[PDB]
C-alpha cells in the first residue's frame, strides 16, 4: 500500500513538472515564431520595393 | 574525341553569387534574394552539357560533380533547390553524422541516384 | 524477490539470480492479489532456502 501511494505521488509530481516545462517551451517557441514571421514579412516587402524601384 | 572526362565544380554557390554581383552592377533588376531571374537557367545551361554520347557521335562521355554549400543544413534555399532540380542525384553530408563518428557522413535517406543499378557491376548489383 | 517488471528488467540486465516474480497487479491492490506469492516467500524461509529477509520499498 505504501509503495503504491508513493508511486502515484511520484507520477503526479513528475507529470506536473513535465507540463510546466512543456508550457515554458511553448512560450519560447511562440516568441521565436513571431520574430521569424516579422522577419519574413520585412524581407518580402523589401524585395518587392527594391524590384519595383529598380526599373 | 571519344574520351571520358570527369569535371568537378567545387562551388556553384560562389559562382551564383558572382553572377548576382555582375547582374546588380549592370543595373539589371533583382529578384528573390537579389538574385537575377535567370539564375536557374545559368546552372541548367552549365549542367546540360554533360552527357553520354551515342555510338554515332563517338561514344565519349562527360560526368560532372557540382558542389553546393548549405547554411545550417537548410535545403529549402533557392540555389540548393535549383541545383537539386537539375542534377541526376544528390549526396547529403551532415554535421551531426560527421561528429557522431560515421565518416563519410552520407545520409542514406536523403541521398539518391536516378541511374542506380544500371551504373553498377553485376556483382555489386546482386 | 521482485514486484514490478522494471525490477525484472534491471536484475536480468545485471547478472542477478531472481527466483520469484510477479508482474501484473491492480492499481488498488488487494491482499488476495499476491497472497499467493507472500505465502511462497514465507514458505521459502520456513523451508531453509534462505535464512534472512529484507524488503525495500
Amino acid at each position: 500500500l505504501d509503495a503504491k501511494a508513493s508511486e502515484h505521488a511520484a507520477r503526479m509530481t513528475a507529470m506536473k513538472n513535465a507540463t510546466d516545462n512543456a508550457n515554458e517551451l511553448i512560450r519560447t517557441l511562440t516568441l521565436s515564431y513571431n520574430r521569424a514571421r516579422q522577419a519574413a514579412i520585412t524581407q518580402e516587402i523589401t524585395e518587392i520595393v527594391a524590384g519595383a524601384n529598380a526599373l | 574525341k571519344g574520351k571520358h572526362v570527369l569535371v568537378v565544380y567545387d562551388d556553384l554557390s560562389k559562382q551564383a553569387a558572382a553572377y548576382r554581383e555582375l547582374s546588380l552592377l549592370l543595373r539589371r533588376p533583382p529578384g528573390r534574394e537579389a538574385y537575377p531571374g535567370d539564375i536557374f537557367y545559368l546552372h541548367s545551361r552549365l549542367l546540360e552539357r554533360a552527357a553520354k554520347l551515342s555510338d554515332a557521335k563517338g561514344g565519349g562521355s562527360l560526368t560532372a560533380l557540382p558542389f553546393v554549400e548549405t547554411q545550417a543544413g537548410d535545403i529549402s534555399a533557392y540555389i540548393p533547390t535549383n541545383v537539386i532540380s537539375i542534377t541526376d542525384g544528390q549526396i547529403f553530408l551532415q554535421s551531426d553524422l560527421f561528429f557522431s563518428g560515421v565518416r563519410p557522413a552520407i545520409n542514406a535517406g536523403l541521398s539518391v541516384s536516378r541511374v542506380g543499378g544500371a551504373a553498377q557491376i553485376k556483382a555489386m548489383k546482386k | 524477490i521482485v514486484i514490478g517488471r522494471v525490477g525484472l528488467s534491471f536484475f536480468r540486465k545485471r547478472n542477478m539470480p531472481v527466483i520469484l516474480d510477479i508482474t501484473r497487479l491492480p492499481d488498488q491492490p488487494s491482499f488476495a492479489d499476491i497472497k499467493e506469492i507472500a505465502r511462497k516467500t514465507v514458505g521459502l524461509f520456513a523451508d531453509g532456502t534462505f535464512d534472512e529477509l529484507y524488503m525495500y520499498y
